[PDB]
């Protein structure tokens, strides 16, 4: 009999039961999607969309639902942060229920196709035995895929009939679902350009329908037919697995490095935005412009929105988490509740001191307050270690601009050390660490979890492609030698 | 609708059972400390 | 009760080893 | 053996799955396939180098600032 | 601890039940 | 507009085609 | 002149560079259908071209724009109609599906392409061998002209 | 005759001799 | 088909010393430093620079390296 | 002509090329040779020429060539500077703009060697497939060799791609590999990741299996179709010594095949996890217990302190692009605890 | 909400189910 | 020595259904009290 | 949480009832 790892090979020469098992898998996938959406809506907290975005609460399916236009719920709230009017059928709960019903229907269809398998459709008219004309099925399926791709790219993203897609400004402050006009030209291959999505989908749909027609009309050559073993079905599996892990690599890379298809308002900021001081540079430029206008320090620093300062914080960096630090970010370092402001450190002489920000790659980084030219001026020494430039000796004073703590100056060395440690991470924020019993250690963004899972799956599927290609190209000796 | 020719039965001898049980218990021993954190 | 579950897992592994040694099927 | 179950939908789709093992003598259209593979490889290199900042074009900016 | 304990219990129980079912199926036919 | 990077890339494509054609012609000459 | 261009058909012009209709030998391990497809596509092309020209001439609204004003308010030849988009699409799909389903139920390809009968009021077909063939060539030529003209209209609609 | 084995052996060997001479010359210099 | 005859040992007794001398001259003449850009023992630290150089740029690397290499 | 199968087809250029390539000779070229020989040859040549002449005075601030006086152990092919980020670093690319000297100075040899080597491994696996097909054998060698490819891809390609740039990828050299190992120990606590534990167990078990099988076969030989050693005696010996013993040659040799491949694949998965800084770094319960009670101390806490020391004392010179200057009073020390 | 109640319910659901499945598979195979 | 007293346990599908129903009904009845 | 457990228990009981009604052992020789 079959060993435990060969049980699913009983449908290798029975098209009806193959259709049945593939239907069962589709039903399971749809049911998972529906159940996960329902759970996410049950857990989601839409109270504050500024300091508590959906990517902060460890939401995985909600960003993907929101990416394509689902922005309302039957609970009376919207993802933007306004009251929901006439939500309609296509809400979060509606999508989850629709997926569940689809899963049930697919389950019933799978049961039917399993029960009745001896169909005349799968019988060769000449020989009378089960057969599949793989090139023609491929042509039909490619035709359908191209048609669907063109429809999506011409009616959904363009907003002609559909709702559009999520687009945001470069710094992720004002984003929403909008129609996207196609962008033909050198751009569009610019990954961060939303018009590339529409242009690509339209062009790829046209090419796909043309190729489907070709593969439907033209028979393969005998040399190619024998070379690629088009008579067998396992070569189809090997090629499909190959394309699948290729796609997995591409999607994981696009997710990790960011793109127009992965907005930061839905999945969170990127490791490389913290590496290059993206938000820090934007904030500095804005405050410098306000200062040069003629305003003082306090009012200029108060103009900075809390969202932009929140993005400039190492807690939201997806590369600061851990493998077994499970859960949402809010369980990591509490729920953000307010922005204290920008902290300026000044020695007794008057020189402004800047604290060196922790690189995204260190677990523990010593706190150092540098001069304007980079010379070290102050530093908290290692625990219980003799010091020569400590905070107490140098006499560093911290003053805050904008935010909750505006115009307040502290001179006590203890609070100065505390705020220096806080500012080592970036912007200082007040955190509620009691609601969720947060541990105190950073978790990882949904971006990081998605990338990790999909790269691991892609590697495993590369191995699967190797194995199945070897099996299909060595069938004579694999017949049980 | 008729007796399907593709009929086969799965088997698992005692050695395979011991291998599987040992693998499961060893993996649990290795990962329990991490999961409990 | 973490020590309890750790000990239970270790004892289960030892029992599996003992059963494999002494209760193996004949050739 | 006995003929399988006959259904109107099955008979409707019967002509599609009725040309198994049907091939063209010779190499057929393999040269066109090779040409298209070469073109697709060139296009993939285009987009890969554009995305990697190793191929800089005036119109594309390759930055989060292109969302402007 | 509820998440971890539940996961450990399920991982211990379900695969062992599957393996035992397969073995008992095998051992029935001598 | 043709940037220097694009021109260098086109030259690289030409060189790759050249080496592939060289391998193909060597195989053709030896096999015959 | 290509060998597979056997002639004796209205559309014979010696134009088939890629050999789509060229028969090929086969190993196991049609022109009538293509003529019918060209015929049907051309018929719809002339219908669409004439309709677009008449619509531009009479009411003046652009053919590409047609549908937006109709969805807001239905009107034909400046006269309103009491139909919503849902009833319109339902009636259209039912009637067109019926006409299609009656169309393809013909085992004879000659009648499939050239039904005649009630669709030919005047006894123009009869059994003539030259004049009927000449007018058939005229229909196919005007079909090709209308197809290329409507393709030009569609191209000009984009980027404008 | 320019057989394949000759090509392989010479391609491996000639740079090896050149590099050995170069490395000995490096040994000659101070450091 | 091993052939270790005197014919081999006399035909290959001229080119091998030529290659050895060519490599020796390549290192000694100084072409090795020029071709590969490896700094000479008296050029690691120039007058303006007295520490390990830093690149800290991507698209300006060429002329920056030329400037900080003393040329 | 050619007997393709049901029908006979006239031979073509491809037939002659295939006939020549598969012709028996000293070095089996095959179709895969076209991809294997050039890539592997250029990888080896690039490594040797980089370790012999090319320096690293600009990418890393280190002298890593024989011409500079390095030994075999210390010579290496250094990675490009962190400024290049993930540039493919083509010699014709914008970074070097064709200048070979400046291309070598910027450190393009590392990318050259890595890419040509990866394509060489792909070609080698294809060569295994082709030879196995020619000899009519199951290609289990290819499935076995898949694990080294996975390790190479996960360590030399995926890890730098998930990190800041090529600068943090391993550098081809004996001492650079030790630096990479200590770097993982310090910044990642890589010794505590369960996937590395699986890899260690797999590799050590593979060595044990090799030793046991060799010693057992060599010690049960028959005196002199039929086997050269007695399986029954070996089975009896290992059943009465250890407790369990193999009884099927198929199962024994498949186990020998299976152990190292699984170990290396789990190690590759762990390295993929590390590429995104997803680490099995700390136990939160132990951390809070140590923080609250100063007298609580285990070996895990000592390892954490050692990692802190490694990071602080290495980052000053290992990562010059950070421009870190740690004062003596912030460096972790044992006496300060 | 206590862990004890949930784990007791899970064990009581699963263990007899596994035992019954074992016996039924043994019977059906024979 | 092999034991003459050898027998095999059998459990038809009806018994399996009865047992599953019994355990699930007991769980349903006692869950409210166990959770309290 | 507990409501989910009750719902799961009831759904499982209903599923067992459905399977017993439909996927029953055919009775022979009554
Ligand atoms: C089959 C050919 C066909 C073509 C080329 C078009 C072409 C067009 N329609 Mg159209 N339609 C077509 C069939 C149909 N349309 C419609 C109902 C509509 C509506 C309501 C609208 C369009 C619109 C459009 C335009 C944008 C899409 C575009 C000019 C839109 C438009 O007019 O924008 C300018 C628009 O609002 N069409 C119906 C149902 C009666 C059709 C049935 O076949
Ligand atoms: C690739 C797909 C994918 C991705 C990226 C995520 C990502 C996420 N999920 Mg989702 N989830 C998924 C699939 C996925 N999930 C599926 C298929 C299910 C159904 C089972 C769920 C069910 C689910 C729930 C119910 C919850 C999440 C939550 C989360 C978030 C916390 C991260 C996490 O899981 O930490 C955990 C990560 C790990 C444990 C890493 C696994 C490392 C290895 C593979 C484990 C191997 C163990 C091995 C078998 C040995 C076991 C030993 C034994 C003792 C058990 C994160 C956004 C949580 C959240 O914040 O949402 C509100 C949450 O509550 N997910
Ligand atoms: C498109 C995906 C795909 C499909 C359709 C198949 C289909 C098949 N594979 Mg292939 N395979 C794949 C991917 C795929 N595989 C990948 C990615 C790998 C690398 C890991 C392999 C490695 C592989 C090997 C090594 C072998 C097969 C075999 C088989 C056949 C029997 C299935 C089997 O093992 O019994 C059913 C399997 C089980 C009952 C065991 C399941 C237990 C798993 C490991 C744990 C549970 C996983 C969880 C529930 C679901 C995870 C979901 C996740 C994928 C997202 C069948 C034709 C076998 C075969 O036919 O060879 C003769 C065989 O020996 N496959
Ligand atoms: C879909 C429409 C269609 C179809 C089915 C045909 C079919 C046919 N034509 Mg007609 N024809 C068409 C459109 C079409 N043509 C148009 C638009 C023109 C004007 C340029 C002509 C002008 C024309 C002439 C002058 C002649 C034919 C002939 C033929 C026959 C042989 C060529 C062939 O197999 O083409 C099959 C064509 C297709 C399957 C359509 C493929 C379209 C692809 C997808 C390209 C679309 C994009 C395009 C570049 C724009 C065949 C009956 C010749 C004949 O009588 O031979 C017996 C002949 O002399 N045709
Ligand atoms: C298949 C071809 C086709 C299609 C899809 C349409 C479709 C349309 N026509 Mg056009 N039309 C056609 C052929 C076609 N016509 C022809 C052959 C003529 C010449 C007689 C016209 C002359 C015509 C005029 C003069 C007008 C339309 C109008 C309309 C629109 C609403 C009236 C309607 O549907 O007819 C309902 C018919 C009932 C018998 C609709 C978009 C009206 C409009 O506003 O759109 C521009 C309009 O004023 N059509
Ligand atoms: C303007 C060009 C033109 C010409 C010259 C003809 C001429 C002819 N047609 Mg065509 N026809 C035309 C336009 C034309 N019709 C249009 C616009 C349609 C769509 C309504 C049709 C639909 C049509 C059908 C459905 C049939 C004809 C038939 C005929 C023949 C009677 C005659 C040769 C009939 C035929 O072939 O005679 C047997 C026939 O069956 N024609
Ligand atoms: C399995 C067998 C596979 C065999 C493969 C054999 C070798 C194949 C050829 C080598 C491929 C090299 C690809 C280079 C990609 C690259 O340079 O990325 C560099 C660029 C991204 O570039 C980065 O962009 C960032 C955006 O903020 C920053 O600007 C960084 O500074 C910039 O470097 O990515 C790509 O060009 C391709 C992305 C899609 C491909 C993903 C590959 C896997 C990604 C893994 C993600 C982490 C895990
Ligand atoms: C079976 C193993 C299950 C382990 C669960 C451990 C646990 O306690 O989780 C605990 C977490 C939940 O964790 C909880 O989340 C809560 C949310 O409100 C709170 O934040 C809690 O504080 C937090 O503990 O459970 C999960 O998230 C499981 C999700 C499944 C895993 C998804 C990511 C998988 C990525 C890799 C997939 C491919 C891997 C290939 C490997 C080859
Ligand atoms: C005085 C000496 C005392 C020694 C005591 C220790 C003996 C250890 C015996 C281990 C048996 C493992 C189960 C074998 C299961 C079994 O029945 O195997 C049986 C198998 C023989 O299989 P066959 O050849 O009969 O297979 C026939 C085929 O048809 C396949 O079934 O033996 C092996 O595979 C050898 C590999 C041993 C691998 C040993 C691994 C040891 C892991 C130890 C883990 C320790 C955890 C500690 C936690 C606290
Ligand atoms: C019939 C019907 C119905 C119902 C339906 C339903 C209710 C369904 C459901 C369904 C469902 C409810 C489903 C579910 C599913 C789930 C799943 C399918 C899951 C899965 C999972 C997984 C697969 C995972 C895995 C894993 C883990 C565990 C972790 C990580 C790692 C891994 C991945 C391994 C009604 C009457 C209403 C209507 C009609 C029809
Ligand atoms: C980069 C480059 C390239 C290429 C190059 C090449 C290809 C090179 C080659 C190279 C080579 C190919 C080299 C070689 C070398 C060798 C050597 C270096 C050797 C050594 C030896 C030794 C060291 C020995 C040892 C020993 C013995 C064996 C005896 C006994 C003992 C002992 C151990 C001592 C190209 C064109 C692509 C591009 C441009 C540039």
């Amino acid at each position: 009999g079959l060993p435990w790892y060969r049980v699913h090979t009983v449908v290798i020469n029975d098209p009806g039961r193959l259709i049945s098992v593939h239907l069962m898998h589709t039903a399971l996938v749809s049911g998972w999607a529906g159940s996960m959406a329902l759970f996410e809506i049950s857990v989601f907290d839409p109270s504050d969309p500024v300091l508590n975005p959906m990517w902060r609460q460890g939401m995985f399916v909600l960003p993907f639902m929101t990416r394509l236009g689902i922005t309302q719920s039957w609970g009376g709230w919207t993802i933007s942060g306004e009251t929901a009017t006439n939500p309609g059928i296509w809400s979060y709960e509606g999508v989850a229920a629709a997926h569940i019903i689809l899963s049930g229907a697919l389950f019933l269809a799978s049961v039917w196709h399993w029960t009745y398998w001896d169909l005349e459709l799968f019988r060769d008219p000449r020989t009378g035995k089960t057969a599949l004309d793989l090139p023609k099925i491929f042509g039909i399926h490619l035709f359908l895929s191209g048609l669907l791709c063109f429809g999506f790219g011409a009616f959904h993203v363009t907003g002609v009939f559909g709702p559009g897609i999520w687009v945001s400004d470069p710094y992720g402050l004002t984003g929403r679902v909008q129609p996207v006009a196609p962008s033909w030209g050198a751009d569009g291959f610019d990954p961060y350009n939303p018009g590339g999505i529409a242009s690509h989908h339209i062009a790829a749909g046209i090419l796909g329908v043309l190729a489907g027609l070709f593969h439907l009309c033209v028979r393969p050559s005998i040399r190619l037919y024998f070379g690629l073993s088009m008579g067998s079905i396992e070569t189809v599996l090997s090629s499909s697995i190959a394309a699948v892990f290729w796609a997995a690599f591409v999607v994981a890379g696009t997710m990790w490095y960011g793109s127009a298809a992965t907005p930061i308002e839905l999945f969170g900021p990127t490791r490389y935005q913290w590496d290059q001081g993206f938000f820090q540079q934007e904030i500095q430029k804005r405050v410098q412009a306000s200062l040069a206008e003629g305003a003082s320090l306090s009012d200029a620093w108060s103009r900075i929105p809390e969202k932009l300062a929140f993005y400039d914080y190492i807690g939201n960096n997806p590369a600061k988490g851990g493998l077994f630090r499970t859960g949402a970010m809010n369980s990591g370092d509490g729920i953000a509740v307010g922005w204290l402001g920008h902290a300026s450190f000044k020695d007794q002489e008057g020189r402004e001191l800047f604290v060196r920000r922790m690189p995204t790659f260190f677990e523990t980084f010593p706190v150092l307050l540098l001069d304007k030219d980079g010379i070290v001026r102050a530093d908290v020494p290692f625990r219980k270690a003799e010091s020569k430039y400590s905070i107490e000796q140098v006499g560093v004073s911290v003053t805050f601009y904008g935010g909750e703590l505006d115009g307040l100056t502290f001179t006590d060395p203890a609070t100065v050390k505390k705020y220096a440690r806080k500012a080592q991470l970036g912007e200082i924020f007040e955190f509620d660490r009691s609601t969720l019993q947060s541990d105190g250690v950073f978790r990882s963004s949904p971006r990081g979890w998605f990338t990790f899972g999909h790269v691991c799956f892609a590697l495993l599927f590369f191995f699967g492609h190797i194995w199945h290609g070897a099996r299909t190209i060595f069938r004579d000796v694999f017949a049980g030698i | 609708a008729r007796p399907n020719p593709n009929k086969q039965v799965v088997e698992l001898n005692r050695t395979s059972l011991y291998w599987g049980l040992l693998l499961i218990f060893v993996l649990a021993v290795l990962f329990s400390s991490y999961i409990f954190n | 009760m973490e020590a309890l579950v750790y000990t239970f897992l270790l004892v289960g592994t030892l029992g599996i080893i003992f059963f494999s040694i002494f209760f193996r099927d004949p050739p | 053996q006995e003929p399988g179950l006959v259904t109107p939908l099955g008979t409707l789709l019967r002509p599609l799955n009725s040309e198994a093992g049907k091939v063209l003598p010779g190499w057929g259209t393999t040269v066109l396939m090779a040409v298209f593979i070469l073109l697709f490889a060139a296009f993939l290199l285009i987009i890969l180098e554009i995305y990697n900042s190793s191929l800089i074009l005036d119109d594309v900016s390759m930055s989060w600032e292109t969302l402007a | 601890n509820i998440y971890g304990l539940t996961a450990t219990a399920l991982f211990i129980i379900i695969p062992t039940s599957f393996l035992l079912i397969l073995y008992v199926k095998t051992a029935s036919t001598q | 507009a043709v940037t220097p990077s694009l021109k260098n890339f086109l030259g690289s494509l030409i060189a790759g085609a050249t080496v592939l054609g060289g391998i193909a012609l060597a195989i053709t000459a030896v096999s015959k | 002149r290509p060998e597979w261009l056997d002639g004796s058909l209205p559309g014979d012009r010696g134009f088939d560079p890629l050999g789509l209709s060229k028969p090929s030998e086969f190993v196991v391990i049609g022109l009538a259908r293509f003529r019918e497809c060209e015929l049907i596509h051309g018929r719809w092309a002339m219908l669409a071209c004439l309709g677009a020209l008449v619509a531009e001439a009479t009411t003046g609204v652009s053919w590409v724009e047609a549908g937006k004003v109709e969805l807001d308010g239905a009107s034909y030849a400046g006269l309103s109609l009491p139909f919503s988009i849902t009833q319109l699409i339902w009636i259209e799909v039912i009637l067109v599906g019926g006409a299609e389903f009656y169309r393809n139920s013909e085992t004879n390809p000659e009648k499939r392409c050239y039904p005649g009968g009630v669709f030919d009021p005047l006894k123009l077909a009869s059994e003539d061998e030259e004049r009927a063939f000449r007018l058939k060539t005229a229909e196919i030529k005007h079909a090709r002209l209308a197809m290329v003209s409507f393709f030009g209209y569609g191209v000009q609609a984009l980027s404008t | 005759i320019f057989t394949v084995r000759w090509l392989a052996i010479h391609g491996i060997a000639v740079p090896t001799i050149f590099f050995l001479g170069a490395i000995t010359a490096m040994q000659f210099i101070q450091r | 088909d091993i052939l270790t005859s005197i014919r081999y040992w006399v035909i290959h007794s001229i080119t091998v010393p030529a290659l050895f001398i060519a490599g020796w001259l390549f290192v000694s003449t100084g072409l090795a430093y020029d071709v590969f850009g490896t700094p000479r023992p008296n050029e690691y630290f120039t007058e303006d620079r007295q520490e390990a150089p830093l690149i800290t740029d991507r698209f300006n690397a060429l002329e920056q390296v030329k400037k900080l290499s003393g040329n | 002509t050619i007997a393709i199968g049901t029908y006979q087809e006239k031979r073509t250029w491809f037939d002659d090329a295939d006939d020549w390539l598969r012709q028996d000779r000293f070095v089996f070229v095959g179709w895969s040779g076209l991809l294997l020989f050039p890539c592997a040859y250029f990888a080896l040549g690039g490594w040797l020429t980089g370790t012999t002449f090319v320096t690293s005075w600009y990418t890393h601030g280190l002298a890593t060539s024989y011409l500079e006086g390095c030994n075999f152990l210390t010579a290496a092919v250094s990675t490009p500077a962190n400024s290049m980020a993930h540039s493919l670093l083509f010699v014709w690319g914008p970074e070097a703009q064709g200048d070979f000297t400046r291309w070598c100075q910027l450190g393009g040899l590392w990318a050259f060697v890595a890419l040509h080597g990866a394509f060489g491994l792909i070609g080698f696996m294809l060569r295994q497939f082709e030879i196995a097909r020619s000899v009519n054998l199951r290609p289990y060698n290819a499935i076995a060799f898949s694990a080294p490819i996975a390790v190479f891809v996960s360590v030399f390609l995926i890890y730098p791609l998930g990190q800041s740039g090529w600068f943090f990828a391993p550098s081809f050299g004996v001492a650079a590999i030790f630096r990479f190992i200590l770097f993982f120990q310090g910044f990642h606590n890589w010794t505590l990741n369960p996937f590395h534990m699986m890899g260690v167990a797999g590799v050590l078990g593979a060595a044990l299996l090799c030793a046991i099988h060799g010693a057992t076969v060599e010690n049960t030989l028959f005196e002199d179709a039929e086997e050269t050693y007695s399986m029954v005696t070996a089975n009896r010996f290992w059943s009465q010594i250890f407790g369990v013993a193999f009884s099927n040659k198929r199962w024994l040799h498949f186990f020998m095949l299976l152990v190292p491949v699984t170990g290396l694949w789990m190690s590759a998965i762990g390295v993929v996890g590390l590429a995104l800084n997803l680490r099995a770094y700390d136990f939160v319960s132990q951390e809070i217990r140590a923080a609250e009670d100063p007298e609580f101390e285990t070996f895990y806490t000592k390892n954490i302190l050692l990692n802190e020391g490694i990071r602080a004392w290495m980052a000053a010179q290992d990562q010059p692009h950070e421009r870190l200057v740690f004062p003596e009073e912030v460096l972790p020390r044992g006496n300060a605890l």
